[PDB]
């Protein structure tokens, strides 16, 4: 019989989690924060009880990892443009990126 | 598991005498106890069952007492055919661990 | 570049509730006479 | 009674956030700065508005209890957070206690073990104890620093920021707020208000200096300039209507 909520609840299931990976662009929660990124080892020291890391423009680039307490980082998946060299087709039709 | 410390140890009375042994346990048990004689060179032989409760073809001298934790078997006269070793036997649990054993001459 | 895997993290799993001993007893009550057992702030796994 | 000037203190950790060199500015529950607090010598009970920032230059054995709730009945709720040689319980009740509790087994637990619903055990004039206490959002949550302070009869003067402790989830109201005296000498209350703070963040992460946003003019023009050191000139700060 499961008495239903009258006062806060303190009973239910655990929380499954995946493994580590580092060095790897991967979608990431880690205790309820989410985003993607790839996530590094940092020398950052965080006070015991600070969870998580903002910067000035107020963006978060490091969290702790819950099970075992090591601060890592989260720097920006790699973006940009491309552009395309050429002698003009009049002359060869062979390019550079 | 449970451990169960059958206090008293090797014994010397002359025969025709009161004795009384223990077999203290960890946490309580519900009466689940069973006494076992054993003999040299013989295969172990159920003695008592169900705390104090008497088998068929054993001497009235044998009896148990005790409830919860304070086990005890009792013989009022001493034989010299009673110089044996005793087993204690506890079932609260499916865990099922004997005793330390004691002996008599 | 496109993500490739897909992790989560969460704190160590601890303080199981104990419904398995319940489960598994050598003694079981008279159906007269029903034993209540209150299971309270533990994580509980219901999938065994 | 008396009253005694708080000379900027009463800052805590607002969130959970790691921030080096930055100065960051938040909207909160503060204490303002220089602020007159009532100080008590020795207390009845008090009203608790937002949280409470108590401190108290005692250290042998005298304070290590308090007492929260609304309209203490035999029916509603009562945080106790008494704290022994080794341990704390927090125990949130619902009972009544007699007029006049404290510490002698427990004068007020003559009665007071009634349908009680959660329970805790956590934590187990040389220094100076500062708390700060909220009730928010069915959450409690405290904070606590030491500081080794001497021959001071006001607060110290100085900055120190005030690290969480825990964060309980009692889930109930709290209104009036009690202290329970060891009885078998000095502690300060101030009130909590919803003010604008420039904390600044040092390269590991440590409040270091604070800003009341409402001060005087030049605190607002630091505020708004988001700096510490302002230069000559005329900067417009505010409206007035
Ligand atoms: C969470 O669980 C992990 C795994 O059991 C813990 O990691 C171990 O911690 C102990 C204690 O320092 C170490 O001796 C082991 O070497 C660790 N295991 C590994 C694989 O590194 C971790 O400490 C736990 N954390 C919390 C907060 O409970």
């Amino acid at each position: 019989s499961f008495e239903l909520l009258h006062a806060p609840a303190t009973v239910c299931g655990p929380k499954k989690s995946t493994n580590l990976v580092k060095n790897k662009c991967v979608n990431f929660n880690f205790n309820g924060l989410t985003g993607t990124g790839v996530l590094t080892e940092s020398n950052k020291k965080f006070l015991p009880f600070q969870q998580f890391g903002r910067d000035i423009a107020d963006t978060t680039d490091a969290v702790r990892d819950p099970q075992t307490l090591e601060i890592l980082d989260i720097t920006p998946c790699s973006f940009g443009g491309v552009s395309v060299i050429t002698p003009g087709t009049n002359t060869s039709n062979q390019v550079a990126v | 598991d449970i451990q169960m410390t059958q206090s008293p140890s090797t014994l010397s009375a002359s025969v025709g005498d009161r004795v009384t042994i223990t077999c203290r346990a960890s946490q309580s048990i519900s009466s689940w106890l069973a006494w076992y004689q054993q003999k040299p060179g013989k295969a172990p032989k159920l003695l008592i069952y169900k705390a104090s409760s008497l088998e068929s073809g054993v001497p009235s001298r044998f009896s148990g007492s005790g409830s919860g934790t304070e086990f005890t078997l009792t013989i009022t006269s001493l034989q010299p055919d009673d110089f044996a070793t005793y087993y204690c036997q506890q079932y609260d649990s499916f865990s099922w661990t004997f005793g330390q054993g004691t002996k008599l001459e | 570049v496109q993500p490739t895997e897909s992790i989560v993290r969460f704190p160590n799993i601890t303080n199981l509730c104990p419904f398995g001993e319940v489960f598994n007893a050598t003694r079981f009550a008279s159906v007269y006479a029903w034993n209540r057992k209150r299971i309270s702030n533990c994580v509980a796994d219901y999938s065994v | 009674p008396a009253y005694t000037n708080s000379f900027t203190r009463g800052v805590y950790y607002p969130d959970k956030v790691f921030r080096s060199s930055v100065l960051h500015s938040t909207q909160d529950l503060f204490l303002p700065f220089f602020s007159n607090v009532t100080w008590f010598h020795a207390n009845p009970v008090l009203p608790f508005n937002d949280g409470v920032y108590f401190a108290s230059t005692e250290k042998s054995n005298i304070i290590r209890g308090w007492i929260f709730g609304t309209t203490l009945d035999s029916k509603t709720q009562s945080l106790l957070i008494v704290n022994n040689a080794t341990n704390v319980v927090i125990k949130v009740c619902e009972f009544q206690f007699c007029n006049d509790p404290f510490l002698g087994m427990e004068s007020g637990v003559y009665s007071s073990a009634n349908n009680c619903t959660f329970e805790y055990v956590s934590q187990p004039f040389k220094n100076l104890r500062e708390f700060v206490f909220k009730n928010i959002d069915g959450y409690f949550k405290i904070y606590s620093k030491h500081t080794p302070i001497n021959l001071v009869r006001d607060l110290p003067q100085g900055f120190s920021a005030l690290e969480p402790l825990v964060d309980l989830p009692i889930g109930i109201n709290i209104t009036r707020f009690q202290t329970l005296l060891a009885l078998h000498a000095a502690y300060y209350v101030g009130y909590l208000q919803p003010r604008t703070f420039l904390l600044k963040y040092n390269e590991n992460g440590t409040i270091t200096d604070a800003v009341d946003c409402a001060l005087d003019p030049l605190s607002e023009t630091k505020c708004t300039l988001k700096s510490f050191t302002v230069e000559k000139g005329i900067y417009q700060t505010s409206n007035f209507r």
